[PDB]
RNA sequence: GAGUGGCGAUGAUCUGUACCCCGGCGGGGUGGGUGUCGAUGGAAGUCUGACCGGC
């Protein structure tokens, strides 16, 4: 598609709030699966908004944030937390076409198509 | 020929005999030239050839470097002053008023980093470890710009810390990211992410980011401000 | 000898002078102490290799400054003889330089990888 | 609890706020801050640290370096240090200033001026002479032959024959500088030079002779001046000459085995340096000089110079036009080695070199 | 798209290497499989976890592999796919003077010549390891690869 | 029986192919640009004229 590429192991993957809840109350292993799919050593990471998000989900539903704010996703400190977390992922991969985005936002992975050299990656 | 200053202080461009342009700077030691560099007269007043492929920050200017924070009168903090090209062209920037303070720890190379900063009282060199800023803390006083080149696989830890010692808050640093001397092995593009991060996790606001390419391979500079 | 910086394992030193009879083939190099310096000069140099049993010692001394300066990698072999009869010479060479890799890329940046790990880094 | 500050400007003492509570200012002597300074980095105070640790009294002090702690604990003080403290950044950010404040300088303009020769030989301590005399040398000789030309054509108005008749401008100068007129010249008094017998007399003739203008002792005299002048410059010179060679030989001895005194530092002085001299390729050494030559060529294409100021070696300009290119060449890259020899360091080995050289040189001529 | 850009990325490994096809196709599933029971480490050193070390990590392969560390060959799923691909002749022939750019190459390497220290190797991808002795053996003769010997110098990676 | 003499980075090639000439070479001239200076040399080669003011 004319997208020069320059990807180099780990891969970077940026991890959605809904991602994480779903993995979490569905047990599936996050971190392996994309390890999986990557084929590759992988840096799971999470923005503060999509953190910031669970930590309020976390107040009924405990478990996710855990999970969450484990080491395997490391934080990417974004610079706006308080953005909807489909936003802030979108913001911070509008200037980093490089990192990997595993949501389950398909309205978020739409947007980020248009975008040339972003890996998508859910869970069916 | 025709010499017309540029967006940036004391920052010039040429006309040439043949139609191509490069930049140069006003020869604040005229007559002489510290590497092999062009010497231009235009209206009886002189100017060094800047040559790109030798200076990464003629280089950062030439790929569109937004507002360089180096002008007339400006004290720097230059990490990795080496042989004196690059510092010698920030001394004709900065002009007497402004102060360089050169740091570099290869005798074999600050040897010739003399014989430029003899002829100019713009520039300070210092032979000492930029990893302790705490010996020549006592030959130094606090700048506007911090100008780090070093090649060292923790560069940008170095930078920081000498940032958090000199340089002043709201003051910028250009940190010149050389993917190959932090790892071979890696991309060049996923190091460029990864340090910028250091900077954005310690507390340095990105203004913008280069990329070298013609000029330097596998290299990039970040412009940042301190807070 | 004391204008060799560091020290330079032989299966690194193989895999230098293998990196520069591809690059001779498939790439452009530069022979020659004066090229070898023209192209540190000029900046077009991508590795240097200089050779540990150069007599006057004198004669390369100024290349791991210089290339220090300009940021250019720079590696050690121990035979001149053996780095000229790499380079396509019959005679020997007291230093190369690699301007352009070719079919050596992937062989050059893990020898510019290898020294400086050997060197400090990360 | 005083914060402890140590600098180029002395030692001063902060409380916790950032105001000078007391400071001691450094002698401005380049011999002893540099000392103290050295010795700094192994963990010793000041010595004006320890007079000002004495005039105030205080319990708990804090420095900016780890080193210097257990050494102000040994001597009497409980001492802590904090790396980059906000004090020391206070200090720092008015350091411009509070240079004139504590009266290290008078003023901002020879504060740098003392720094900026503190760091050059500090970090010394970590053959521009031979330049400037083979500089002012070659200013001699330009002048030399200025003042001939014109010291010729004023004279000749009136003795014109003498000018043809004397080649050498410094004999030409000893003959106006001893007589004026033509009429004062003697068998007796030009022997007491050692002009030859057959000479002697065609210069009385020419003389005797002279269609050449009867002129005052007051024009005379003028003239005079500019012959002992020149006479002057000449000895000036062979004084310079002797000095540059023993320059020379200490600081580029296989360079000089090379070239000479004159046209070594020649060399020296074009590249800037003696280091910057021995990082050149020969194909730079041998065009040095020549800008005006080599820029053409590089600009257009052209034909490039052979030579620069390498011209000046004998064995180049009394060769042949197409001998001259190879002598060039092989002179320039023994230079090379010579130079680099010379600037990392000692050994003599002038004589091998030029061996190599003119066996070089024979092979060029037997062609 | 994703899978565009894919399709894009494909091509360029189609010279990144030399290929013309899906052996782009064969590495990769190679990658998986490698990575696949390899990264199913899991686990501790479970004197399998012993035999399988040494074992996949003797992947060593010359030409082949890594260079030197790991345990984690998962590197590999990164390199491997971007690596395992020069090493063999389909690569590491061009990268060793004689072949005067892949394409030129590939077809002595088919058409009888260029030869592993004896015996040919029309295969043209096969793999290398311990390499200094792929040289054109002939047996007039091999002209191509013969003369043109400018590898008398290609020293090269 | 003792000492010397032995390709080589500590370094061969490429281009100043000048022209062509007479005997790859000797010599020759014509060439290039470049160091010197010169000559005297060559340069619309040597301003303008109605009224200027003070009152």
């Amino acid at each position: 598609f004319e997208h020069n590429e320059a990807l180099v192991p780990p891969y970077n993957v940026l991890v959605d709030t809904n991602f994480l809840s779903r993995t979490v109350g569905a047990k599936l292993p996050l971190l392996e699966s994309a390890m999986d799919c990557l084929y590759a050593s992988v840096n799971i990471i999470i923005t503060s908004c999509v953190m910031a998000e669970l930590e309020k989900l976390g107040p009924r539903y405990r478990v996710a944030l855990m999970i969450a704010r484990d080491e395997r996703w490391q934080r990417l400190t974004c610079d706006h937390k308080g953005t909807y977390a489909d936003d802030c992922i979108v913001d911070r991969v509008q200037k980093h076409r490089i990192y990997i985005v595993a949501t389950n936002d398909r309205d978020l992975k739409r947007r980020i198509r248009k975008i040339p050299g972003v890996p998508i990656m859910s869970v069916q | 020929i025709t010499v017309k200053q540029t967006n940036m202080e004391n920052i010039y461009e040429c006309e040439f005999n043949d139609g191509s342009f490069r930049l140069c700077t006003r020869n604040l030691v005229p007559n002489f030239n510290v590497y092999g560099e062009r010497l231009i007269k235009y209206e009886g007043v002189e100017y060094r050839e800047w040559n790109a492929f030798r200076s990464k920050l003629a280089g950062a200017i030439l790929k569109g470097l937004k507002t360089n924070p180096i002008r007339k009168g400006t004290k720097v903090l230059y990490l990795g002053a080496a042989s004196g090209t690059t510092i010698s062209h920030v001394s004709d920037i900065i002009e007497l008023n402004g102060k360089a303070y050169g740091v570099e720890f290869s005798p074999r190379v600050v040897r010739e980093l003399l014989l430029v900063a003899q002829r100019r009282p713009n520039i300070f060199p210092l032979l000492a470890d930029a990893r302790f800023p705490q010996s020549y803390k006592s030959v130094v006083e606090n700048v506007d710009v911090l100008y780090v080149d070093i090649a060292q696989p923790d560069q940008t830890d170095i930078a920081i810390y000498n940032a958090k010692f000199f340089l002043k808050v709201n003051g910028d640093m250009l940190l010149v990211i050389k993917a190959r001397s932090i790892d071979v092995t890696k991309d060049p593009k996923e190091i460029y992410k990864t340090e910028v991060e250091k900077l954005e996790n310690s507390n340095f606001e990105t203004i913008q980011i280069i990329n070298l390419d013609p000029y330097d391979k596998d290299h990039a500079i970040v412009l940042s401000k301190y807070k | 000898a004391s204008y060799v910086k560091f020290e330079v394992p032989q299966d690194l030193a193989d895999k230098v002078l293998e990196a520069v009879r591809k690059a001779k083939e498939s790439g452009k190099i530069k022979k020659g102490t004066n090229e070898t310096t023209k192209a540190v000069e000029r900046g077009q140099a991508k590795l240097v290799i200089i050779a540990e049993d150069v007599q006057p010692e004198e004669i390369v001394a100024h290349l791991p400054l210089l290339c220090d300066e300009k940021k250019i990698p720079y590696v050690y072999v121990s035979s001149k003889k053996a780095l000229g009869e790499a380079c396509g010479l019959q005679v020997a060479t007291a230093s190369a330089a690699i301007l352009e890799p070719g079919e050596a890329k992937d062989l050059v940046d893990e020898i510019i990888k290898r020294v400086n790990e050997i060197k400090g880094k990360t | 609890k005083i914060y402890l500050i140590e600098h180029v400007i002395g030692a001063v003492a902060y409380d916790e706020n950032g105001n000078i509570v007391d400071y001691i200012t450094n002698p401005r002597d380049l011999g002893k801050i540099t000392e103290e300074l050295l010795n700094n980095e192994k963990g010793i105070p000041f010595s004006a640290t320890v007079e000002l640790l004495k005039k105030v009294n205080p319990q708990e002090v804090v420095v900016e370096n780890e080193a210097e702690v257990p050494k102000l604990q040994a001597l009497g003080y409980r001492v802590s240090y904090e790396p980059y403290s906000k004090v020391s950044r206070i200090f720092r950010e008015s350091l411009p200033k509070v240079a004139i404040d504590i009266k290290f300088a008078s003023n901002e303009e020879d504060y740098y001026n003392f720094l900026h020769e503190l760091s050059l030989e500090y970090t010394r301590r970590k053959d521009l002479l031979a330049i400037q005399a083979v500089r002012a040398m070659d200013d001699i000789d330009k002048t030399i032959n200025l003042f001939s030309e014109r010291l010729r054509e004023w004279y000749s108005i009136h003795f014109p024959e003498l000018d043809k008749l004397i080649e050498d401008h410094e004999e030409y100068a000893t003959i106006v500088s001893r007589f004026g007129d033509r009429g004062f010249l003697t068998i007796d008094s030009l022997k007491e030079l050692g002009f030859n017998e057959q000479r002697i007399n065609r210069i009385l003739d020419a003389a005797k002779k002279s269609i050449g203008a009867d002129i005052s002792e007051d024009d005379l005299s003028a003239m005079r001046m500019i012959a002992n002048t020149i006479l002057d410059l000449y000895n000036i010179r062979r004084n310079l000459n002797n000095y540059l060679e023993g320059v020379m030989k200490e600081v580029a001895p296989n360079v000089t085995a090379l070239v000479g005194p004159a046209l070594g530092a020649r060399l020296l002085s074009i590249a800037g340096s003696l280091d910057e001299l021995a990082k050149m390729p020969a194909s730079t050494i041998q065009v040095l000089g020549a800008e005006k030559a080599l820029f053409r060529a590089l600009r257009s294409g052209g034909r490039p110079p052979k030579h620069g100021i390498i011209f000046q070696y004998p064995a180049i300009h009394t060769s042949p036009r197409w001998q001259r290119g190879k002598i060039a060449r092989a002179l320039a890259a023994k230079l090379a080695i010579a130079a680099r020899v010379d600037a990392f360091s000692g050994r003599f080995i002038g004589d091998q070199l030029n061996e190599q050289l003119k066996k070089r040189i024979d092979e060029i001529k037997e062609k | 798209s994703s899978r565009l850009d894919a399709e894009l990325k494909l091509a360029g490994e189609f010279g990144l290497k030399n290929k013309k096809e899906i052996y782009r196709i064969s590495f990769q599933l190679s990658k998986i499989r490698r990575a696949a029971r390899d990264l199913l480490t899991r686990d501790e050193k479970d004197p399998k976890r012993l035999f399988e070390g040494n074992a996949l990590i003797r992947r060593l392969v010359r030409v082949g592999v890594l260079s030197e560390d790991k345990k984690k060959l998962d590197y590999v799923l990164a390199l491997k796919v971007e690596d395992f691909l020069e090493r063999r002749l389909q690569t590491q022939v061009y990268k060793l003077g004689l072949a005067k750019s892949v394409h030129h190459a590939r077809v002595l390497i088919t058409q009888r010549h260029i030869a592993v220290g004896k015996q040919i190797v029309n295969i043209p991808s096969f793999m290398v390891r311990l390499d200094s002795e792929k040289h054109i053996d002939f047996a007039r003769p091999g002209r191509v690869a013969r003369r043109n010997a400018a590898r008398k110098a290609e020293a090269s990676g």
